């Protein structure tokens, strides 16, 4: 990869944010700690523990 | 051959999409599948030793 070029496509931007950041197929690791719940994805938080 | 006498029954029912323990974390479903108990499969098929 040499250059990153903008295409200004908001709906595609949203779909990529969903795939990489919000609802990744496999999230980055986050080990549980006394101060945390153990979820590794935002998708999991609202699907299973909404308030 | 009775389904209730299958030694894989407790692990196969544990490794189910209907189990919150499995559902609540992204990795959990894959951890079951890699231990040859696929959560998306129906019970009798989930325990069958194929071929
Ligand atoms: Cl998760």
């Amino acid at each position: 990869c040499s250059i990153i070029k903008g295409t200004g496509n908001f709906d595609k931007c949203v779909s990529q944010v969903e795939s990489i950041l919000v609802a990744p197929k496999l999230p980055l690791p986050a080990n549980i700690e006394a101060a945390s719940s153990g979820f590794e994805s935002v998708d999991q938080v609202f699907r299973f523990a909404s308030s | 051959e009775d389904v209730r006498k299958n030694r894989l029954k407790p692990l196969a029912t544990y490794c189910s999409v209907n189990n919150p323990e499995i559902s609540f974390k992204v990795t959990n479903e894959m951890q079951c599948r890699e231990n040859s108990i696929d959560p998306t499969k129906p019970l009798a098929e989930r325990m069958k030793i194929e071929n």
